[PDB]
């Protein structure tokens, strides 16, 4: 017996929390806008993907060797110019760590070469690194933690649908890059803060 | 999750196994409050105060050797959570290559 | 590491103020009429270029050798016939001065034939110059400020956009040409007026 | 930018480089308050005072050899910035070639 992923539908009603970008930018975005990201999913040969278009990023971000296919994503504009990105998946059939690759372009603003691509560890156990690559000098700081132990409670689920998020420690991951001298500053300030679910898919 | 003893003084160990064998003159060592305020700030082998709150200001020791924050004087507010962070700076951009969270309870 | 100029989208929410046209009339317009002008961009070999049909006027006017396109116009009346005219383009990524190439053609009243084409240099910095031609008399007088260091008041910039404009005097380059016997007289009253914001692109 | 001192004699220059090398017989050369108020004018070698506001009437002063003006008998009102502009009269058009911007304080 082997657990397989689900087959593809057009509306997914159970979402998991896989990830939480916070990719701070330098340019100004005033307040979350109604209907404006827009995300592309697709699995092809055991590898998940998602395209997000929006505030003037574009965020193609993968996974690599997984059983998940992403199938939700909603996007939020915090203080000091952040973008958090929450993105979920259809469930956790394994229970390893998973390599991840985000490509941030910037369609706004500071558009450009790739200026940054690197590999980023795991802050915690170390089990995975994830192939980070920028397109433009419009990022401040990139912050990706994998399968979150917690749920930013600004975010309002849909009532027909179904939420699930990690629960143990042993399966979080954390990466992080900055391009300016300030500790940390990829957290938001979570005071006033409002999502959009994106909107194709 | 590691803890700490009662009102004497706590440790918090960072508890690096530093696997690429770096030195710490270029590592930015550092420790965060559940409420996300910086404890100590190593830039380069010297403390930086400047993002230190003033609530845990002239308060907090750091240990090298140990790579461990000690914590003189505790009170009763501070029972939450602390995480120290490790970041390596680079000239092309600062990476985060480890964090630990530990608990605190007096 | 290069930065380039961002892709062409439908609509642009970044407007970088860049040029503040005073070109005077010696016939009447009495005041700024909604949804008159009408304005082409084109950005092709690194050259920006913009033509602005409106208040019996064609203005032809294009950048050289740029990273930026024009995004946005907006033109309004002043007193004694004189027509403002704001230019806004996508980002300032070069911190040069460009040479500008203006051409003013009346279609109505005093159309005609080129009664003047010449080099107007930078008043301040003398570092570029501006090929200004003019296809009529019907023009009393040209004020170029590329790259102000202030916006007009009474222009009310929209809700979901956002204006960025230049904070050094080292960018600022006035051109100017009066073709009357009077001092300056290319400013406006800045008393009552009104822009609109030109139709196209 | 360039500014003068007290409530003796404000010195304003223009302080053109000539880097065409003309001579000042064809050159309009003026100055022009914050509020922009025409505080001299030379059309060609000849003051013209029928542009000349008149709150700066018969107050000011010309030197040519410095390209100076001379602002005698200050005031505590003039405080904002005034700019001195050269046009380069040409009988097609008169072309603007020079302006730079000064301060006074007093």
């Amino acid at each position: 017996y082997k657990n397989t992923i689900c087959p593809p539908r057009q509306d997914y009603r159970y979402w998991y929390f896989v990830a939480e970008l916070t990719i701070g930018v330098n340019y100004d975005i005033n307040s979350t806008i109604i209907g404006e990201c827009h995300m592309s999913e697709s699995y092809i040969d055991r590898n998940a993907n998602i395209v997000l278009t929006g505030y003037g990023l574009k965020i193609n971000m993968t996974i690599m060797d997984t059983d998940q296919r992403f199938v939700a994503a909603a996007e939020g504009v915090g203080k000091d110019n952040k973008l958090s990105v929450l993105l979920f998946t259809t469930q956790r059939l394994d229970k390893v760590h998973h390599n991840i690759s985000v490509t941030i372009t910037c369609m706004e603003m500071n558009c450009g070469t790739t200026k940054y691509n690197s590999d980023l560890p795991e802050s915690i156990h170390k089990s995975s690194s994830c192939d980070i690559t920028i397109n433009g000098s419009c990022v401040t700081c990139v912050n990706l933690e994998t399968d979150p132990t917690k749920i930013n409670p600004h975010y309002l689920h849909p009532k027909n649908k179904y939420l699930y998020h990690n629960s143990e420690y042993s399966m979080r991951g954390s990466y992080g890059v900055t391009f300016i001298d300030e500790l940390n500053q990829c957290l938001l300030d979570i005071k006033e803060l409002s999502y959009d679910i994106c909107y194709r898919e | 999750k590691i803890q700490a003893y009662f009102n004497e003084t706590a440790d918090l160990p960072c508890q690096f196994a530093n696997s690429q064998n770096q030195s710490l003159s270029e590592l930015v060592v550092f420790w965060q409050d559940q409420e996300n305020l910086v404890l100590n700030e190593v830039y380069l082998g010297k403390e930086k105060f400047d993002s230190v709150h003033s609530k845990y200001m002239g308060r907090t020791s750091f240990d090298s050797d140990s790579w461990t924050l000690r914590l003189h004087n505790l009170q009763i507010k501070d029972k939450g959570l602390y995480q120290c962070i490790i970041h390596h700076k680079k000239p092309t951009g600062m990476i985060r290559i480890h964090q630990m969270n530990s608990e605190l309870s007096v």
